[PDB]
């Protein structure tokens, strides 16, 4: 078998059994302190994807100990272990999600853990601290995808995809005034995916409108650098984003003279991708670019 | 050993297009 594991197996079970003694026995900061050892070895015992359900159980267990962990660290006042204790909630979660898919009782898990990450985000902004401000961000966008997909139907879930995705495009602004581009490149991936789902699950209002656009001319920004670092592979996807960010909101919204602007550009920028994936050889890629670069079109000129 | 801690998790996969 996997030794590894094993190990890794009784070694979190541990960890959740000293936790419930010092939960039972009343200290806090030990708690605190196997909590952060428990997400440790959570996310490292679902690192890939494993078939044994005794896996991703202590996994939601530890999560669970990483929330109760965090609301009494919020009641001490504590506000640094705070946003480690949402910075690893949310990992956690995103980690379950990537390998055990869906379950029943992850997406209130991941639900609590998405609110927790806003919070400490926010907390983090009071602070200043720009590092934790991205990867929070970046939690709460990639939590916030998946939730929208599969829940959807939830009303609290629009409002904090919506928190979600003002949040990482604030701290892809800051990524911007940092010179970091890699990071800026995947938190511009995040607004543009969470920005299509809040678009495609709930419509629009006025201010999903006004945050999609934010979030294409930021995917539009980030491609421009993709082509400059001279990366083909995440160039194409860049260019499906933009697509897909113009599509869903000319095809909802309709479009003024600022939205064909942004979706002009992001046409130029998929027909360029196309190009580079026939060459590569995308077959699934290369007919779903040609779907939106033609879907644009035909909505942008149908007052012609 | 301690594992490190929780790594920045995968992207999210593509969204669907409009109708």
């Amino acid at each position: 078998m996997d030794e590894e594991r094993e190990k890794l197996k009784e070694k979190l079970k541990e960890v959740l059994r000293r936790a419930k003694e010092a939960k039972k026995k009343g200290d806090k900061e030990k708690l605190i302190e196997l909590a952060y050892e428990a997400a440790a070895l959570a996310a490292w015992i679902i690192h890939k994807d494993s078939n044994d359900d005794e896996i991703v159980e202590l996994a939601k267990e530890a999560l669970k100990l990483v929330l109760e962990a965090a609301k009494e660290a919020k009641k001490n006042g504590d506000k640094e272990k705070l946003i480690k204790l949402a910075y690893l909630a949310a990992a956690v979660a995103a980690w379950i999600i990537h390998t055990d898919g869906d379950d029943d009782e992850i997406v209130e898990l991941a639900k609590e853990a998405l609110k927790l990450v806003l919070e400490a985000a926010k907390e983090a902004k009071k602070n200043g601290d720009k590092e934790k401000l991205i990867k929070l961000a970046y939690l709460a966008a990639a939590v916030a995808a998946w939730i929208i997909t599969t829940d959807g139907d939830d009303d609290e879930i629009v409002e904090l995809a919506k928190e979600a995705l003002k949040l990482v495009l604030e701290a892809a602004k800051e990524a911007k005034k940092n010179g970091d581009k890699e990071k800026l490149i995947k938190l511009a991936y995040l607004a543009a995916a969470v920005a299509a789902w809040i678009i495609h699950t709930d419509g629009d209002d006025d201010e999903i409108v006004e945050l999609a656009k934010e979030a294409l001319k930021l995917v539009l920004e980030a491609a421009k650098e993709a082509k400059k670092n001279g990366d083909k592979e995440k160039l194409i996807k860049l260019a499906y984003l933009a697509a897909a960010v113009a599509a869903w909101i000319i095809t909802t919204d309709g479009d003024d003279e600022e939205i064909v602007e942004l979706a002009k550009e992001a046409l130029k920028l998929v027909k360029e991708a196309a190009e580079e994936a026939e060459k590569q050889g995308d077959e699934e890629l290369r007919e779903k670019l040609r779907y939106l670069s033609e879907a644009v079109r035909e909505w942008i000129e149908r007052n012609d | 050993p301690l594992p490190p801690l929780p790594p920045l998790p995968p992207l999210p996969p593509l969204p669907p297009l409009p109708p």
